[PDB]
């Protein structure tokens, strides 16, 4: 149980880039003395008469395997030992061995995996490998969790010709009293429940392989946390024993330039639906809050310097943007097509694409809009219209000659420079009763707002704004359009009343807004059931009471001070306290007489 | 531009029989966006143009399924399984894939009949017309099948060339047949140097050339 | 309906200038792209020009471009071919064509106008000489020679519509003076031309000619 040499691995699949010499150049570079995959082990497109013996090093994969598309005679992955299966091949594999032939039906014929003992997770697959001997006969069981080959190997089990390539059994064998491996049949043969492929002995240094993580030459099931339950406070102190997790190994500093996961492991680069910020001291990865954000060039720019309009071609490229720098023009073309350039017309649901657009720099000129829509839905999201553009115009924001009955431009707070212009459009109502000005941040900004629907008509059919509005205007007639509310609002919604008293779920007004009582926090009969977030909040607990908290069960085995577990117990009040410190399994009650 | 070969030209058809048209470009029509713009249109006697496939082998709205296309990259085939008498007139394959659009020249379809040998006549110049300082003189080939036929003149049997325009009916809706002019043009000057004007037909409904002539 | 009717087309010289219109009905026109083809004596169709249903673009065939403008007047439904500089290779029928797919997603033209005429000669209006072609099977045939016109069409009729059986009118020809040339024959009995009158009516409503013409045996 040591440091080993660590790689990264690939995550290509199938493709073939090059020559099958520079490609299997790359394997051999990738892999050279490597012992620990940190992803996946993609073995393809490699041909007889190549030397893989590199592949001999290797001991764990932490991903799945992949061996595919070779012509190769021999993978001697003769060390392998476990396939964590942490990522999956194809949706469910972690081992995938597939169509290793040519049309000749020549090809792998020796896989010699003779110490691969554990699959912890994902499956097994091995499909159109005419050539493949052996491995037919091994019994997976003792792997997966849910020439002839020599006598002497186990009810004929075996991964290749040798005595040496006999199956090695140490799962399915053990006695009924073993949790996990063995190193025999007698009970006195099991291994420590953390131990991966087999081990040396009972203990959590003696594992072959840790099961979950290696904290130096111990297994254990989690790493040294970073944080501890601090008995005294009912609360979370910093832990200065903890440690980080990097693949499946504890260490008290992440690699560089690494950064760290809410679930504290060490990765390279935070993933798609999160950001980075080092905050405090520590480089980490916090999940966005909505989109992340990503600047896109709007049209007039970039690979769109000549593109007339939104339209069919260009409109997918604007997926997932937040920010546009330059302008959105939308132009009658776009909804015809333009038929000499093949060009189709704009399918008006692909404009909600636009729904991620919170922010653009230059100008919004919509000129044309489906015909059955009755409101700018897809720029609901846009709040600020910087208006910079220098060369096109004096209009930052225009809306012409369409057919809505609303602008819907819901979370429009400021069009920063530029002139509005809301005109020809026969339906639209709303667009009189917003303060136009208090969106303006550049001097003597103006308005053109015109031959849209008559103010009177609007009001004499009801197209007023909400009830609930506060005199500031809408975007539309419901309780979301309002600019701001007459007092509270739940979400974007203004509503007549936070539920304080009555109603699911419970809440409390902060700052004019209804937020959510802690689901903890047991409803009260026609009295406030929180005052505050959190479940140090609640007027009374729903389940249990931890201190201060009101918690759904009682702190059961979490890691306290002195290196040392917290257990609790539940009185009849259903309040929560300490176990008798020598009971270090848990207890039902106070005392020794607590853990029997 | 990309230059479309239709094959044959002309495609004579007997009702309720099979006919087929080769188009071939000198390009692949694949767009870049993974369709084939071949299309094939009809163009029928004193009408305009009106689509009949699209994208390869695509009906439109209104023509039955006798008519299909297949085809790809540069060959393509139209084929009626039936030909109806409707269906006579010009296609046209014609190509939307790549700038500019081109169409083939235009297979003319029209009426299989039996052979007919055309009756020929010889028209001597006008004396009202010589009066002018011109002279024509016209060959005649009435009522023929097939539209092929060999027209010479000979002056003093001497083979013309250069001076004589033909002209051609449109098939006879009712026979089928056709009937063809040649006419002869030379100056008055030119015309009183010689004695012997003869038209010489060559036709498949004539065992022999045919030759028809008159002294003047 | 749908319909697209054309109009403009005529003669002109070299150089000269004409104004093709295609007007539009039974549809929104401003929502078609719309295209000009043409089909000369001899050839087939050959594309021209086209243009976006609200002008946005304009697209030409080189062999065109500057010297023809195509365009478009939405309010009354009616598209346009302003063409200038006029030479001997554009003769042809013009035809307007609507394109019924947007954005040519899987055809061209649906809609096509009746097509419209133009000539492009140095030649100038002309009536016909009309002159006998002379009998003498047993059919006989005899004709009406209608030479050196300008410009077309030409009618010819036989004892007013009395003789219609076994009439052939002959596409007329170009001849090298520019002017057009054909010949409308009739096959006879070889017994009646003792006995029966035979005369061609030919019209020629350009240069108001009307002329009868009997054809007597040689
Ligand atoms: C719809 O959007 C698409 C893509 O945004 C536009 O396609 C782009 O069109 C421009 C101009 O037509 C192309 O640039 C041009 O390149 C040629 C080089 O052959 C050059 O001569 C021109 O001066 C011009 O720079 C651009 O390549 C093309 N991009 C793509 C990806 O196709 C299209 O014009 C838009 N159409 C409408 C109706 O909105
Ligand atoms: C243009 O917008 C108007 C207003 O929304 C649409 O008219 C409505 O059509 C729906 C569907 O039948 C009716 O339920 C409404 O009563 C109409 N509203 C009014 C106030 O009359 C119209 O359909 C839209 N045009 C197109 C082509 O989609
Ligand atoms: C708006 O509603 C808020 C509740 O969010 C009101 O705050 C209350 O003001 C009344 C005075 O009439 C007090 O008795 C309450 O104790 C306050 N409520 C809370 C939750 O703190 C506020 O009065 C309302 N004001 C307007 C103008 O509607
Ligand atoms: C857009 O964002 C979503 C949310 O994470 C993601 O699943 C998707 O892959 C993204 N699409 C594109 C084209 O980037």
């Amino acid at each position: 149980l040591e440091e080993k040499k660590v790689c990264q691995g690939t995550s290509n699949k199938l493709t073939q880039l090059g020559t099958f010499e520079d490609h299997f150049l790359s394997l051999q570079r990738m892999f050279n003395n490597c012992e620990v995959v940190l992803g996946n082990l993609e073995i393809t497109y490699v041909q007889r008469n190549y030397d893989l013996s590199f592949l001999k090093t290797i001991q764990e994969v932490a991903g799945y395997v992949l061996i595919a598309l070779n012509t190769v005679e021999r993978i001697p992955l003769e060390n392998l030992q476990i396939i964590r299966g942490n990522m999956y091949y194809e949706n469910s594999y972690a081992l995938a061995v597939l169509s290793n032939y040519d049309a000749n039906k020549t090809g792998l014929k020796e896989l010699p995996m003779r110490n691969l003992q554990e699959i912890l997770h994902g499956a097994v697959r091995f499909s159109n490998n005419p050539a493949l001997c052996n491995v037919e006969s091994i019994q997976w069981r003792d792997i997966v969790s849910s020439q002839k080959c020599d006598p002497s190997c186990p009810n004929g089990s075996c991964w290749g010709a040798g005595e040496e390539n006999c199956q090695k059994l140490t799962k399915i064998i053990c006695a009924q009293q073993c949790s996990g491996r063995c190193r025999g049949k007698s009970p006195s043969d099991c291994c420590h429940n953390q131990c991966a492929a087999g081990c040396t002995g009972p203990r959590e240094s003696d594992c072959l392989v840790c099961r979950k993580f290696r904290d130096e030459a111990t297994c254990k099931d989690t790493c040294p946390p970073l944080m501890l339950y601090n008995p005294t406070t009912y609360q979370m102190d910093v832990n200065p024993e903890g440690k980080y997790s990097f693949g499946a190994t504890c260490v008290k500093k992440c690699p560089r330039n690494y950064v760290v996961t809410d679930h504290g492991s060490c990765v390279r680069a935070c993933g798609a639906d999160s950001y980075e910020m080092e905050e405090d001291g520590v480089r980490k990865c916090k999940k966005c809050e909505g989109p992340c954000r990503k600047v896109c060039n709007g049209i007039g720019i970039g690979e769109f310097k000549d593109s007339l309009s939104i339209n069919a071609t260009n409109i997918k490229h604007f997926k997932n943007c937040t920010s546009i720098s330059g302008d959105l023009h939308i132009l009658p073309v776009a909804f015809r097509g333009d038929s000499f350039t093949h060009t189709p017309p704009l399918d008006p649901q692909e404009l909600d694409i636009l729904k991620t657009v919170k922010e653009i720099t230059g100008f919004l000129l919509i000129q044309a809009w489906p015909e059955n829509r009755t409101d700018l839905h897809a720029f609901e999201n846009l709040e600020i219209i910087r208006g910079r553009t220098k060369q096109h115009g004096q209009f930052s924001l225009a809306v012409v000659s369409l057919n809505i009955t609303s602008l819907g431009l819901r979370s429009l707070k400021e069009i920063s420079d530029g002139d509005v212009i809301i005109s020809g459009n026969k339906n639209l109502c709303y667009a009189n009763t917003i303060n136009w000005k208090k969106l303006f941040g550049t001097s003597g900004q103006k308005t053109k707002i015109i031959s849209n629907r008559g103010e009177n008509s609007c009001k004499a059919t009801g197209q007023v704004c909400h009830a609930l509005c506060s005199p500031e205007g809408c975007w539309g007639p419901e309780p979301r359009d309002c600019v701001s509310c007459r007092n509270v609002s739940r979400g974007r919604e203004c509503v007549d009343k936070c539920n304080l008293l009555e109603g699911e779920p419970r809440e409390f007004v902060e700052n004019s807004e209804c937020i959510q009582c802690h689901p903890e926090c047991l409803p009260q009969a026609m009295n406030i059931t929180c005052t505050g977030r959190g479940p140090d909040n609640c007027i009374q607990c729903a389940h249990y009471i931890d201190g201060p908290h009101c918690v759904k069960t009682c702190p059961a085995g979490v890691m306290g001070e002195n290196n040392t577990l917290v257990w609790k117990y539940a009185d009849a009040g259903h309040v929560c306290h300490l176990c008798h410190p020598n009971c270090t399994y848990g207890c039902t009650g106070p005392g020794l007489e607590g853990c029997p | 531009d990309i230059v479309m070969t239709q094959t044959p030209l002309s495609l004579p058809v007997t009702p309720g029989e099979p006919a087929s048209i080769s188009c071939r470009s000198n390009q692949d029509l694949t767009h870049s966006n993974g369709n084939t713009y071949l299309e094939w249109y009809l163009q029928k006697p004193g009408q305009s143009p009106r689509l009949l496939i699209y994208k390869v082998s695509n009906r439109f709205s209104g023509v039955p399924d006798r008519f299909s296309g297949s085809g790809a990259g540069t060959d393509f085939t139209l084929r009626i399984s039936r030909v109806e008498a409707e269906d006579v007139g010009v296609y046209y394959c014609m190509q939307g894939t790549h700038w500019p659009w081109t169409f083939g020249q235009g297979t003319k379809v029209d009426i299989k009949r039996t052979v007919a040998a055309p009756s020929v006549f010889i028209f001597p110049p006008s004396d009202e017309q010589l009066k002018s300082g011109t002279a024509s003189v016209v060959c005649l080939l009435n009522n023929f099948y097939p539209r092929e036929a060999k027209v010479q003149w000979k002056v003093d049997n001497a083979l013309n060339s250069g001076n004589s325009q033909e002209s051609v009916t449109e098939q006879d809706s009712k026979d089928s047949t056709y009937s063809l002019s040649s006419t002869l043009t030379l100056s008055k000057a030119d015309y009183e140097k010689h004695k012997v004007y003869a038209c010489e037909v060559t036709h498949q409904g004539l065992s022999s050339p045919v030759t028809k002539s008159f002294n003047r | 309906e749908v319909q697209l009717v054309e109009s403009g087309g005529g003669v002109v010289q070299p150089g000269g200038s004409l104004r093709l219109s295609c007007a539009a009905s039974g549809f929104t026109f401003s929502d078609y792209d719309m295209s000009w083809i043409r089909q000369a004596p001899g050839k087939g169709l050959e594309w021209v020009s086209g243009i976006l249903g609200g002008s946005e673009r304009s697209y030409y065939r080189d062999s065109v471009k500057g010297r023809f403008t195509i365009s478009r007047d939405n309010s009354r439904k009616t598209l346009y071919l302003q063409m200038n500089s006029l030479r001997a290779e554009d003769t042809a029928v013009y035809y307007c064509a609507r394109h019924g797919s947007p954005g040519y997603t899987l055809y061209a033209w649906d809609y096509w106008g009746q097509g419209t005429t133009v000539t492009v000669s140095s030649a100038s209006t002309k009536g016909p000489s009309v002159f006998p072609l002379a009998p003498s099977g047993g059919t006989a045939a005899l004709g009406c020679l209608v030479k050196d016109y300008f410009p077309e069409p030409v009618t010819v009729s036989w004892n007013s519509g009395a003789l219609t059986s076994g009439v052939h009118t002959f596409p007329a020809v170009l001849q090298s003076s520019g002017l057009y040339s054909l010949s409308s024959v009739v096959t006879v009995p070889s017994s009646s031309l003792g006995t029966q009158t035979y005369i061609c009516n030919v019209n020629h409503k350009p240069s108001n000619t009307k002329v009868d013409k009997k054809a007597e045996p040689k």
